């Protein structure tokens, strides 16, 4: 059983709603942006962009694209 | 508004900026700016300049040459 839980937003203009207890906690974790990273996913087709943009990239890309690396 | 598509149909990308090379020759480029930033500003920014000068201009026949061969008591030569 899950108990609901209230979340509230914002310093001195506070607005609380009802939340879920687990969906609060993916919330903050998330917000470790130290612990949890975003990692970034390519295809052949934005790759070549890259290369517009930055050479170096572009090459580097390519070898994560190759071996279909989340980086 | 009515919600319309990006009418552009030119080039999205010519690629990296190698010396100048592999790209459109200079109107082609010049058409696909325009085609790219709108043409509808193009057309409203010269109307008024095109409409005024094509007025005044327009006298160069319209009010002198014209003119010219215009007054019908004129072309008569007196002691003729
Ligand atoms: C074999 C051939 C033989 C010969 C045959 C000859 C036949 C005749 C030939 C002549 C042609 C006839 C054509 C007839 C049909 C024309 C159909 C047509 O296309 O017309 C529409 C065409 C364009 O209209 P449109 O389709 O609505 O425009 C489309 C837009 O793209 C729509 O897009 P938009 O609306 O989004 O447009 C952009 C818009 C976007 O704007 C906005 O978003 C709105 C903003 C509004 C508020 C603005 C805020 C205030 C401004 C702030 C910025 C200020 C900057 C400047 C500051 C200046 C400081 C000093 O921006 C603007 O337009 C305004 C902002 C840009 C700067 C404004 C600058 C100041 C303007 C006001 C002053 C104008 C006068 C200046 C005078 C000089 C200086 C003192 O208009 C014309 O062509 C004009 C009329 C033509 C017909 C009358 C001609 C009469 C004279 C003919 C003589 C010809 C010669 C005869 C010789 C005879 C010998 C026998
Ligand atoms: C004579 C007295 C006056 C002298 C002073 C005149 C001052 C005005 C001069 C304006 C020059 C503006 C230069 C912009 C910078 C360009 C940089 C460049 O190299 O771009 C390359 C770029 C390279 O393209 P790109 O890589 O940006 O492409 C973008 C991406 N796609 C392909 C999707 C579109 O191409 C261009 O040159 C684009 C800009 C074209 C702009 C043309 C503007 C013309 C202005 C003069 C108007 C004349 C009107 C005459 C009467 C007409 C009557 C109807």
């Amino acid at each position: 059983q899950v108990p609901d839980v209230f979340a509230t937003f914002g310093w001195e203009r506070r607005l609380t709603v009802i939340h879920h207890p687990g969906v609060m906690a993916i919330s903050k974790l998330l917000d470790q942006r130290t612990v949890v990273k975003p990692r970034a996913t390519f295809n052949q087709e934005l790759v070549e962009e890259i290369g517009d943009y930055d050479e170096d990239l572009q090459r580097k890309a390519q070898v994560a694209l190759d071996n279909g690396l989340a980086i | 508004h009515i919600p319309h598509p990006v009418k552009y149909v030119g080039p999205r990308r010519y690629g990296r900026y190698v010396y100048g090379m592999n790209r459109p020759p200079v109107l082609r480029q010049v058409k696909d700016w325009i085609d790219w930033t709108g043409w509808n500003s193009v057309f409203g920014g010269f109307s008024f300049q095109v409409a005024f000068g094509l007025m005044i201009v327009s006298g160069v026949y319209l009010n002198n040459y014209r003119a010219t061969h215009t007054l019908y008591y004129t072309n008569k030569p007196d002691n003729q």
